[PDB]
RNA sequence: GUCGCCUCCUAAAAGGUAACGGAGGCGCCCAAAGGUCCCCUCAGGCGGGACGGAAAUCCGCCGGAGAGCGCAAGGGUAGAA
RNA sequence: CGCUGACUGGGGCCUGUAGAGCACUGAUAGGGCUAGGGGGCCCACCAGCCUACCAAACCCUGUCAAACUCCGAAGGGUCCC
RNA sequence: AAUCCCCCGUGCCCAUAGCGGCGUGGAACCACCCGUUCCCAUUCCGAACACGGAAGUGAAACGCGCCAGCGCCGAUGGUACUGGGCGGGCGACCGCCUGGGAGAGUAGGUCGGUGCGGGGGAU
């Protein structure tokens, strides 16, 4: 169940749309902060297309 | 032309024009030497062989009754099946007096049309 | 409608009596005092139709 | 009082042609595909068209409709398994 | 096989045409089987610039009438030579053609595999 | 990358006129060459010519060949003034896609006609690319 | 002449001093090796126009080289290449060159010359049977004569992959004639 | 200059968008291009003969229909409109 | 009203620019084969003759297109899970 | 009558079945064929459509096979274009990082593959 751990980095400030959306979704309120999930390739992609969003981890 | 645009004769659409519905493609096919159809209906449908030259020999009566019987007998054949109202096929030519023939089976054969 | 002595002239046609008329646009084009063909007036159904008006 | 040439300048207007209900939804009574109106729709789906194969709709009722050529008139039936005894 | 190659007729027509009422009832009478096409055109070679009028007239007479014809017909012309064309056929008069008929003609009418007509056969 | 009104409409169907291609002379190996790698809507005249002035400085042997050609154009004043600007052509050419084979020095030992191209490239324009090909020059 | 590499790297190998290369052959193929480096020397030989091959684990010394590739690249250096060989007696797709001389005809008096559309000869002689270097030229040159396919004048091995009365060699006017 | 409406292109590939941006058509008509039932297989090229030497008319071969459809384009599409 | 929503994963079905491509079309270059105009020669109704200048069309070597496309992705769409 | 070989009606896959070169089949099959008063029928003739029937024939349409010349199909490795991310150049533009990745271009592949029924051909 290969658990998820990103972290916030360079403010989503006026970038894309949607892009955002991924944001609200995955679960990301205020800056620099720690969320985790399941591989899950949902929530997987999202994150992913996120990507340079943040960090992620495989943790649990 | 696609392959039935450059070749010639036939009419097949003509035959997809009862295809739309009606009921079995009371289909005809002819040969002289003998006539023989079928009765395709929709759906991949099929047939069963209601009425041939051969199936019960090929007679000596020529034209005329052949059909005239044929045709009854195949319509014969059929409302045992489960049939009823079945559309017809020209297969080909034009409802030559053969057709016409055959025909008259389906008819008297009891299968309307 | 638009009115124009041009080849194009609007006409009717009555049912034998069927009573009444019935849509229809025309040309002198040719045949002129030409102009028949059945319909159905209120009256029964059918009818013969000239169309001339 | 009248007008004038060597100006062609002439916009063009509006149309509004559609797949509308693309391949495969909840099937509807209604304007099936539309690229063509006048159009004399089919039975269920279409597969016949300029480019080979054929399309499925996954959705079944009384018809749907062509629009003259393109698409390809409907006729290989298919209600769809959604279509059984209840 | 030498019972193939070995012909047995093959069509053979016998017309006219002039940029034209009857002409071709003279024709009528000669043999059966009136021909009744239009030609046409438009200039003044002649004063035939009509792009569509009914002057052409061909009697189309392949075996059977064309032998009656072949028959009563063959004795008045006077020639016999060149006038002998290659697709095995010839054409001499005041109109008239017949072609060949090798064992490798037919199928030059077909709808589907139309075999161009091999050059060896015909 | 704005370009004409239609291939018929506007301006289209021309010999945009210029000065054909092959000169110099064949050659089976020595690959004697130019091209090119910068974009731009060849100017046509400026292109016609220089190509020729090329022949003028040599003569005979030394693929004198050349692979360009324009065949579309621009427009500008011509009518009231800036606004509503109608069209007014002049000066077609062909865009040099950022490099490519341009006109060929192709021949054995002729160099006496690399130098020639060489004074082709000289003119020309955008630059230009002095080069040899399979083999090189011999 | 050696080249190697087969895994599955192409950009940094595309790169470097290793040039792409497939192991091409009838039936086969196997990961893309080479060099960028060889492929010079050799190629710079005469590529698809003698042959050669390379030893690679001694695997399977065998000729055929390259049937196809590019220098594309604008800058005019190639990259990715295409390598094929032929173990069999089949040998046809069979190109080699043909060159003259300079036979004084419309040249060296006319000063005319003439175009070679041709050169090379794609044909398909005796397999593994071909002399890396053929050279037919009966002369003639100048005026609005031309010579091509049909004429021509094939040596041993009666292929002719191509066909006659096309592209040979005539003599233009360098200025006039 | 120009304002309505029909098509192309522009629209970046769902749909849809300016520009006094490109080019081109319409304010008709057809009583029979109407409804069906029944039959047809194009242009063209080549080869052979009247009046015919472009350019017919017939006869014999070749043909993803390139002809065909009152009108502008574009889709269609002989199985055929 | 209450998990339906932007967004992601999956699954069909679509659009067909960019690119690329030459058999549709319109360009366009080097050339071969050829008949149209030449052109010089028997004086030339000769319509017989050779060949260095212009060409149409078919063939090879090549190349441009928004109102071209046998080809075709980036991607976007839409119903369902 | 509930297995293969064959021919015949005939369907799906919209050329890996088309073109064409040679060939083979007629006991069975099928056509061509033999005639034309009446059914119907050719704007001209029963060529095609058409009614009746042996002999004759496999020539032709046709069915199975062999042949790559024309076609049609078509990979792998490969290059353009690009969704996303970030750098260089005033410059038309160049490059990198990450998933997508064609046509053409050599290999080669193709001379259909497969439904149902009818006649037989295999006690």
């Amino acid at each position: 169940m290969p658990r998820l751990k990103v972290k916030l980095v360079k403010s989503p400030i006026g970038y894309p749309k949607d892009q955002k959306a991924a944001l609200k979704a995955l679960g990301l309120r205020r800056l620099q902060q720690e969320r985790v999930l399941e591989d899950t390739p949902a929530i997987r992609g999202n994150v992913e297309k996120v990507a340079h969003l943040v960090r992620v981890e495989v943790v649990e | 032309p696609m392959r039935r645009r450059r070749e010639a004769r036939t009419d097949y659409h003509q035959r997809l024009r009862l295809l739309k519905s009606g009921k079995p493609r009371l289909v005809a096919r002819k040969s002289n030497k003998h006539v023989r159809a079928q009765l395709v209906t929709p759906n991949g449908d099929d047939t069963l062989a209601s009425a041939h030259s051969s199936d019960l020999a090929e007679y000596g009566w020529e034209p005329t009754g052949s059909a005239y019987l044929t045709g009854l007998l195949a319509g014969l054949r059929a409302q045992e099946a489960g049939v009823e109202e079945a559309v017809l096929d020209i297969g080909l030519n034009s409802p030559t007096p053969k057709v016409f023939a055959i025909q008259e089976g389906a008819i008297d054969a009891g299968l309307d049309i | 409608a638009k009115d124009g002595p041009r080849i194009i002239v609007k006409m009717e046609s009555s049912a034998g009596t069927g009573f009444y008329y019935t849509t229809t646009k025309n040309r002198r084009n040719t045949q002129a005092k030409l102009e028949l063909k059945k319909y159905d007036p209120v009256a029964k159904k059918h009818v013969v139709f000239r169309e001339k008006k | 009082a009248h007008k004038k040439g060597v100006g062609s300048s002439k916009n063009g207007r509006d149309s509004n042609p559609k797949y509308l209900g693309v391949k495969k939804f909840g099937g509807e009574v209604v304007k099936a595909g539309n690229i063509l109106v006048r159009q004399r729709g089919t039975k269920f789906k279409a597969g016949q068209g300029v480019g080979m194969g054929r399309d499925h709709t996954l959705f079944a009722l009384s018809d749907g409709k062509v629009v003259f050529i393109n698409k390809g008139k409907g006729a290989r039936f298919i209600s769809i398994e959604a279509a059984q005894t209840e | 096989f030498h019972e193939m190659r070995e012909p047995r007729i093959e069509k053979v027509v016998v017309h006219m045409g002039i940029g034209h009422a009857n002409a071709e009832d003279i024709l009528g009478e000669i043999t059966g089987q009136m021909p009744v096409r239009t030609k046409a055109k438009r200039t003044v070679g002649e004063f035939d610039i009509r792009e569509g009028d009914p002057i052409g007239a061909k009697v189309t007479l392949r075996d059977e009438m064309a032998e009656e014809f072949l028959q009563t017909a063959l004795p008045l012309a006077e020639l016999a030579t060149s006038q002998f064309d290659d697709t095995g056929n010839f054409s001499f008069g005041l109109d008239v053609t017949v072609n060949l008929v090798r064992p490798g003609y037919r199928v030059a009418k077909r709808d589907k595999a139309s075999r161009s007509i091999p050059t060896k056969h015909r | 990358s704005i370009k004409p009104t239609r291939r018929e409409y506007i301006s289209g169907i021309p010999g945009k006129g210029i000065a054909q291609f092959k000169m110099g002379n064949n050659t089976y190996p020595a690959q004697v060459e130019n091209v090119v790698e910068k974009p731009v809507q060849i100017r046509h005249n400026a292109l016609e010519a220089a190509r020729n002035a090329a022949n003028r400085f040599v003569q005979n042997s030394g693929k004198f060949r050349i692979r360009k050609f324009p065949f579309h154009v621009i427009r500008e004043q011509d009518g009231d003034g800036m606004r509503a600007p109608f069209g007014k052509s002049v000066g077609t050419a062909a865009r040099s896609h950022g490099a490519n084979h341009d006109f060929i020095a192709w021949v054995n030992p002729d160099p006496a006609v690399e130098f020639a191209w060489r004074r082709a490239y000289m003119k020309v324009t955008p630059t230009v690319n002095i080069d040899s090909s399979p083999a090189g020059n011999a | 002449m050696e080249l190697t590499a087969k895994p599955r790297t192409p950009k940094q190998k595309l790169d470097e001093s290793m040039i792409a290369a497939v192991a091409y052959n009838k039936e086969n193929n196997v990961s893309f090796a080479l060099d960028r480096k060889a492929f010079d020397r050799a190629f710079r030989q005469q590529s698809t126009t003698g042959l050669f091959d390379i030893t690679v684990e001694g695997g399977e010394t065998f000729p055929a080289l390259v049937k196809a590739v590019q220098m594309d690249k604008r800058k005019r250096a190639p990259i990715h290449v295409d390598f094929y060989m032929v173990t069999y007696g089949e040998p046809v797709e069979v190109s080699v060159p043909v060159h003259t001389t300079g036979r004084s005809q419309g040249e060296v008096q006319g000063g005319l010359v003439d175009i070679v559309v041709h050169n090379l000869q794609i044909v398909a002689p005796g397999p593994r049977r071909i002399p890396q270097e053929l050279v037919v030229d009966v002369t003639k040159m100048n005026i609005g004569d031309h010579i091509t396919a049909g004429d021509i004048k094939l040596p041993e091995g009666c292929t002719l992959a191509a066909d006659p009365e096309l592209t040979v060699v005539s003599v233009l006017p360098p200025r006039l004639t």
